[PDB]
C-alpha cells in the first residue's frame, strides 16, 4: 500500500496562530489527497479534497496545497473550535485508501 | 528457416545413433527458438523426441529421457541428436524442426531414414 | 457502436511473457466496465487514479489492455512506483498511472506436469526500463570486459530466464495472467463509452 | 529487421467489386499490423491498426483480417473516393517498416 | 502420459465434401491441441495450434474446435491437396500425438 | 576475479564508516553485487544488494542508515554506514550472488572487520 | 443538508455475525457510492469498503476482503455491512460515508455517528 | 485537437546540414515518444527515426543511423531532427507521428502535414 | 522475513561417516536455496546451488534435496577438509536469509 506520514504527531498553538500540518506518501499520489477534521467522540469532517478544492461549508481558512509525495494544510487564523485531529488520505489507489497517523491540535 | 538432416543412416544395435541437423536461414544462437527432434516409425504416428533451447535447456520425452542427449554446436551453426543403447526398435525416419514455442512445430526438415539391424 | 473486445483480452487461451507482454488498444466500441467485474476469479484488482465504480459514467479516447503471465509473489511488482525484476526488466508502470491492474490465478492453464517453459523474463539489464518501455532482444548479456560473441561463457550470460511452472508450486510461485487496463482521454473525441 | 511482402503490387477492379491485398510478414508480429491509405499529395491515412479494427470514422466497407505472418486486406464495394495506394506497416519492433505498396485503378 | 485417441482410423471422402475427424484426450488438456497434416513420404505441415487457431498459410476450409477432453478438426469443402493423414498432438504435459487418421478417395 | 574489501577499521558509535570493495575480472556497474556481514562468534546476515539496473535492497535491521552503491571509474562497490551501532561490530563482505543458477558465477571478497565502540 | 444514522452495534463474540445498517436521507441516495469506514478505539481511521450507486460492484480492504459483505437498498435508502467471522481486530466504530462524485477517485464528503462494535468474549 | 506542425524544410546542398522542428499542440507532449517518418518522391513509406518521452533513448534507421539526430524539447513542446552529410537521397517529405504513451515507439496515431527536403545543388 | 531453522548446531563425527543437515523454511521458498560453506576465518564458499545442483569445482561428494519447506545438505564421505561450517540460505525473497549454521567437528 502507500503509507501516508502526518508531521508532527502533534502541536501546540493559541488562538490566532498559523499552523501547517506535512502529510508525505510513500510514492507519488498525483493530487488526491483529502484533509478530515475529527472532534473527539465525535464523526470526521471532510475539510479538502484534491488537495487544493476547499469543501463547501468549511472555514475559507482552511487551505491545502502540495503535490507528488508532499503536501501541506494550513489555517491561517487558529481559533477555539479549529483543535481537533487532523487526517490526511490518499485516493490514489482507489481501491486501498489509506488514511494518516493523525495530528492532534491541542491548545498552549 | 531450413534444416538439414545428416548421420549415418544404418547402425548397429547396442550402438549410439547419432543425428546432425543443420541449419542455414536462421541463428541458432539468438532468438527464441526450441529446435526439436522428432521421430516416425514407418507405418506408425508420430513420436516427439526432445528440444533444446538457445540456451542450452533440454526437455525431453519420459519415455526416452535416459537414452537421448541432445546438444548444440554453435561455431558450426547446428544441433546434434545422440540416442544411444539403440534397439531394433528406432528404426524410423527422424526429422528436426523449428519452433518458436514449447508447445509445437512450425518448420520441418526432410527426414533421414534411419536402419537398426546387425 | 458495437461491445468493446474485452472478451478477447481476459479469455485469451495464450498469454504473452512478461518480456513480451502484449498491448491491444481499444476504441470506437460500447464497454462493458461494470460488468467485466462480475465473476469471483479476480484474486487482484486494484485501480490507480480511476474508480472502478465510475468506469460505466466516464468517456475515454483509448483504452490499452497490457497482458502477460507472472509469478504470484511478483504480482504486487504490478504498480506504480514498485521496484524489483519485473518492475525494472520486464514491465514498468509510471508514476502517474491511470488505470487498473487485475490479475488472476491460472494454475490449471499456464501450469504443465513437466514443467511450462514457454514463460520467459529478463533476468539481467545494464538499466532499468522506461514506463511502458518493451525489450525483446535476447543479445547474450556481458557481465566482464571479454566480448560474449554471442555464446555464454564465464561472465556471459543469457538475459532470460524461465519459470519452471508446475502444479505442485505454492501460490506465490503459481502462474498468475494479469491485465493492465490504461485508460487514456485526450483532448479528441472519446469513443470508448461506457 | 522484418520485412513485408504485399500483393498485388497493383491491381484494377471496377467499381463495387472486392478488392483484396495481401501482406506477409518475415517473421510472427502477432497482431501488430496497420494498414493506410494514401491518396497522391495528401499524408498517409490509418484505415486499420491491430490488423482487424476499423479506425474512426473509417467506412465499415474496409476491413482486415489475418493473425502471424499473413494478413489481409479486403474492400468489400469499391467506391470512386477509395483509389489510393495501400500500405501495410508492422510494429512489433522497431524499425517500424512499411509495405511495397498497392496502386489501384478503376477499369 | 496421455493418450490421444484419433478417430476414425480410415475416412473415404469426396472432393468438395464436409470431413470430420475427432480427437480424445485421456485427461482434461484444456485447450492446447495441434493439427498436422503430412503427405506420404513428406514432412508434416503444421494446420493448427491452440485447438483452435489457424497456422498461418492454411487454406481457410481448415477450422479446429472443442476443449477439454474432445477436439475436431473439420473441412468444410474438401479438395484434392487435403487427401493426407492427420495427426492431433496433445501438449498439456509434453508432447504426445495421435495415431492419425487417412482421408482417402471414394 | 578477485574481491578486496578496504575502509574499515574502529570507529566511535554513532560515526559514518565507507567500505570500499575493489574488483578485478568483472565490471561493478552490470552485476549483482551484495554486502553481507558477520558478527564475531554469531553467523552470517544479510546487510544489502544492488541489482544490474541499480536498484537498492536493505535489511530491516539496516534500512536508512546503510546505502549501497557503484563506481565504474574505479570498478569498486561501496557501502557508507551511517549512525553506527555496536552490533554493526563484525566482519564485512562483499560478493557476487549467483543470480539464475548460473554457475561459477558465485565470488566472495576477504572481508573488512568493523568495530564500533567507545 | 445530509443525514446518515448508523444502527445495529454491540457486543459480538468472536466468529459470529453482526448486521450493520445505515439510513440515509435528504440526498438522493441511489445517485453515489457509499463507503463503509471503521475506526479503532484509539486508533486512525481505516477504510472498509465501498459500494456503487446501483449497487452491481462492491470492493472491499485487504484485511476485509472475503469476510465482509456491503449491500445497500435503494428503495429505502438503506446500507447495509454484513460483517462474519469476527475477529479480536474488528473491534472499532464504524461509520457509513458519501462518496463525493466530484473527482474519478473516492473519497468521502458527509459521515454518520458511526456504531460501536465490540468484539469479546 | 492533436496537431502536429512540420517546418524548416527547404533546399540544402549535399553535405550540409539542416534541422527540422515539428511543434505539437493539443496534448502533453511532453510525456509521449515521437516518430520521424519520411516519404521519397514517387517511393513507398520509410521510418527514419524515435525518441522516448524524455528524450533519453533515441532509435534510429540503418540509412541514417550515424548521420542523423533527433531530440526534443518539453519546454518548447518541439520535436527536432538534426540532418548532417545529407546525400541525394535524403530528398523526400518529413512527417512527424505521435508514439505511443512514454516509451512506447510502436504506435503512430496522429501524423503531421510533413515538410518538403531537396537535397540538390 | 523468511526464518529459516537449520539443525542441527553440531553434528561432530569422524572421517568417513554420512553426513546430514536439514534446514526449514516459515514460508514457501520452492527450490531457491543456497548452501554455502564457510573455513574459519574465511570467507564463505558456495557449495550448493537451488538446492540440488553442485558448483563449478565443488566435489560431488556434496549434494542437496528436497523442495517447498523443507531441504537436505549431505555429504556422501566425511573427509578432514570438510570441517568448516554450513549455512543455508533463501536467496530469491528479500529479505535474504541465512540459516542458523552448523558447527562440523571432529570425533
Amino acid at each position: 500500500d502507500i503509507q501516508m506520514t502526518q508531521s508532527p504527531s502533534s502541536l501546540s498553538a493559541s488562538v490566532g496562530d498559523r499552523v501547517t500540518i506535512t502529510c508525505r506518501a510513500s510514492q507519488s499520489i498525483s493530487s488526491y489527497l483529502n484533509w478530515y477534521q475529527q472532534k473527539p467522540g465525535k464523526a470526521p469532517k471532510l475539510l479538502i479534497y484534491a488537495a487544493s478544492s476547499l469543501q463547501s461549508g468549511v472555514p475559507s481558512r482552511f487551505s491545502g496545497s502540495g503535490s507528488g509525495t508532499d503536501f501541506t494544510l494550513t489555517i491561517s487564523s487558529l481559533q477555539p473550535e479549529d483543535f481537533a485531529t487532523y487526517y490526511c488520505q490518499q485516493s490514489y489507489s482507489t481501491l486501498a485508501l489509506t488514511f494518516g497517523g493523525g495530528t492532534k491540535v491541542e491548545i498552549k | 528457416v531450413q534444416l538439414v538432416e545428416s548421420g549415418p543412416g544404418r547402425v548397429k544395435p547396442s550402438q549410439t545413433l547419432s543425428l546432425t541437423c543443420t541449419v542455414s536461414g536462421d541463428s541458432i544462437n539468438s532468438g527464441i527458438n526450441y529446435w526439436n527432434w522428432i521421430r516416425q516409425p514407418a507405418g506408425k504416428e508420430l513420436e516427439w523426441i526432445g528440444r533444446i533451447f538457445t540456451s542450452g535447456t533440454t526437455h525431453y520425452n519420459p519415455s526416452l529421457k535416459s537414452r537421448v542427449t541432445i546438444s548444440v554446436d554453435r561455431s558450426k551453426n547446428e544441433f546434434s541428436l545422440t540416442l544411444n543403447s539403440v534397439t531394433a526398435a528406432d528404426t524410423a525416419v527422424y526429422f528436426c524442426g523449428r519452433g518458436g514455442t514449447d508447445d509445437y512445430v512450425d518448420y520441418w526438415g526432410q527426414g533421414t531414414l534411419v536402419t537398426v539391424s546387425s | 457502436t458495437n461491445l468493446c473486445p474485452f472478451g478477447e483480452v481476459f479469455n485469451a487461451t495464450r498469454f504473452a511473457s512478461v518480456y513480451a507482454w502484449n498491448r491491444k488498444r481499444i476504441s470506437n466500441c460500447v464497454a462493458d466496465y461494470s460488468v467485466l467485474y462480475n465473476s469471483a476469479s479476480f484474486s487482484t484488482f486494484k485501480c490507480y487514479g480511476v474508480s472502478p465504480t465510475k468506469l460505466n459514467d466516464l468517456c475515454f479516447t483509448n483504452v490499452y489492455a497490457d497482458s502477460f503471465v507472472i509469478r504470484g509473489d511478483e504480482v504486487r511488482q504490478i504498480a506504480p512506483g514498485q521496484t524489483g525484476k519485473i518492475a525494472d526488466y520486464n514491465y514498468k508502470l509510471p508514476d502517474d498511472f491511470t488505470g487498473c491492474v487485475i490479475a488472476w490465478n491460472s494454475n490449471n492453464l499456464d501450469s504443465k506436469v513437466g514443467g511450462n517453459y514457454n514463460y520467459r523474463y529478463r533476468l539481467f539489464r545494464k538499466s532499468n526500463l522506461k514506463p511502458f518501455e518493451r525489450d525483446i532482444s535476447t543479445e547474450i548479456y556481458q557481465a566482464g570486459s571479454k566480448p560474449c560473441n554471442g555464446v555464454e561463457g564465464f561472465n556471459c550470460y543469457f538475459p532470460l530466464q524461465s519459470y519452471g511452472f508446475q502444479p505442485t508450486n505454492g501460490v506465490g510461485y503459481q502462474p498468475y495472467r494479469v491485465v493492465v487496463l490504461s485508460f487514456e482521454l485526450l483532448h479528441a473525441p472519446a469513443t470508448v463509452c461506457g | 529487421d522484418i520485412q513485408l511482402t504485399q500483393s498485388p503490387s497493383s491491381l484494377s477492379a471496377s467499381v463495387g467489386d472486392r478488392v483484396t491485398i495481401t501482406c506477409q510478414a518475415s517473421q510472427d508480429i502477432s497482431n501488430y499490423l496497420n494498414w493506410y491509405q494514401q491518396k497522391p499529395g495528401k499524408a498517409p491515412k490509418l484505415l486499420i491498426y491491430d490488423a482487424s479494427n476499423l479506425e474512426t470514422g473509417v467506412p465499415s466497407r474496409f476491413s482486415g483480417g489475418g493473425s502471424g505472418t499473413d494478413f489481409t486486406f479486403t474492400i468489400t464495394s469499391l467506391q470512386p473516393e477509395d483509389i489510393a495506394t495501400y500500405y501495410c506497416q508492422q510494429y512489433d519492433n522497431l524499425p517500424l517498416t512499411f509495405g511495397g505498396g498497392t496502386k489501384v485503378d478503376i477499369k | 502420459a496421455i493418450q490421444m485417441t484419433q478417430s476414425p482410423s480410415t475416412l473415404s471422402a469426396s472432393v468438395g465434401d464436409r470431413v470430420t475427424i475427432t480427437c480424445r484426450a485421456s485427461q482434461d488438456i484444456n485447450s492446447w491441441l495441434a493439427w498436422y497434416q503430412q503427405k506420404p513420404g513428406k514432412a508434416p505441415k503444421l494446420l493448427i495450434y491452440d485447438a483452435s487457431s489457424l497456422h498461418s498459410g492454411v487454406p481457410t476450409r481448415f477450422s479446429g474446435s472443442g476443449s477439454g477432453t474432445e477436439f475436431t478438426l473439420t473441412i468444410s469443402s474438401l479438395q484434392p491437396d487435403d487427401f493426407a493423414s492427420y495427426y492431433c498432438q496433445q501438449y498439456k504435459s509434453y508432447r504426445t500425438f495421435g495415431r492419425g487418421t487417412k482421408v482417402e478417395i471414394k | 576475479v578477485q574481491l578486496v574489501e578496504s575502509g574499515g577499521g574502529l570507529v566511535q558509535p554513532g560515526g559514518s564508516l565507507r567500505l570500499s570493495c575493489e574488483v578485478s575480472g568483472f565490471t561493478v556497474t552490470v552485476n549483482y553485487m551484495t554486502w553481507v556481514r558477520q558478527a564475531p562468534g554469531q553467523g552470517l546476515e544479510w546487510v544489502a544488494m544492488i541489482y544490474s539496473g541499480g536498484s537498492t535492497f536493505y535489511a530491516d535491521s539496516v534500512k536508512g542508515r546503510f546505502t549501497i552503491s557503484r563506481h565504474n571509474s574505479k570498478n569498486t562497490l561501496f557501502l557508507q554506514m551511517n549512525s553506527l551501532r555496536p552490533e554493526d561490530t563484525a566482519v564485512y563482505y562483499c560478493a557476487r550472488p549467483i543470480v539464475g543458477g548460473i554457475a561459477g558465477m558465485d565470488v566472495w571478497g576477504l572481508g573488512t572487520t568493523v568495530t564500533v565502540s567507545s | 443538508e445530509v443525514q446518515l444514522v448508523e444502527s445495529g452495534g454491540g457486543v459480538v463474540q468472536p466468529g459470529r455475525s453482526l448486521r450493520l445498517s445505515c439510513a440515509a436521507s435528504a440526498f438522493t441516495f441511489s445517485s453515489y457510492d457509499m463507503h463503509w469506514v471503521r475506526q479503532a478505539p484509539g486508533k486512525g481511521l481505516e477504510w472498509v469498503a465501498v459500494i456503487s450507486y446501483d449497487g452491481s460492484n462492491k470492493y472491499y480492504a485487504d484485511s476485509v476482503k472475503g469476510r465482509f459483505t456491503i449491500s445497500r437498498d435503494n428503495s429505502k435508502n438503506t446500507l447495509y455491512l454484513q460483517m462474519n467471522s469476527l475477529r479480536a481486530e474488528d473491534t472499532a466504530v464504524y461509520y457509513c460515508a458519501k462518496d463525493g462524485g466530484k473527482l474519478w477517485v473516492y473519497y468521502f464528503d458527509y459521515w454518520g455517528q458511526g456504531t460501536l462494535v465490540t468484539v469479546s468474549s | 485537437q492533436v496537431q502536429l506542425v512540420e517546418s524548416g524544410g527547404g533546399v540544402v546542398q549535399p553535405g550540409r546540414s539542416l534541422r527540422l522542428s515539428c511543434a505539437a499542440s493539443g496534448f502533453t507532449f511532453s510525456t509521449y515518444a515521437m516518430h520521424w517518418v519520411r516519404q521519397a518522391p514517387g517511393k513507398g513509406l520509410e521510418w527514419v527515426a524515435v525518441l522516448s518521452y524524455d528524450g533519453s533513448n533515441k532509435y534510429y534507421a540503418d540509412s541514417v543511423k550515424g548521420r542523423f539526430t533527433i531530440s526534443r524539447d518539453n519546454s518548447k513542446n518541439t520535436l527536432y531532427l538534426q540532418m548532417n552529410s545529407l546525400r541525394a537521397e535524403d530528398t523526400a517529405v518529413y512527417y512527424c507521428a505521435k508514439g505511443g504513451s512514454y516509451a512506447y515507439y510502436y504506435y503512430m496515431d496522429v501524423w503531421g502535414k510533413g515538410t518538403t527536403v531537396t537535397v540538390s545543388s
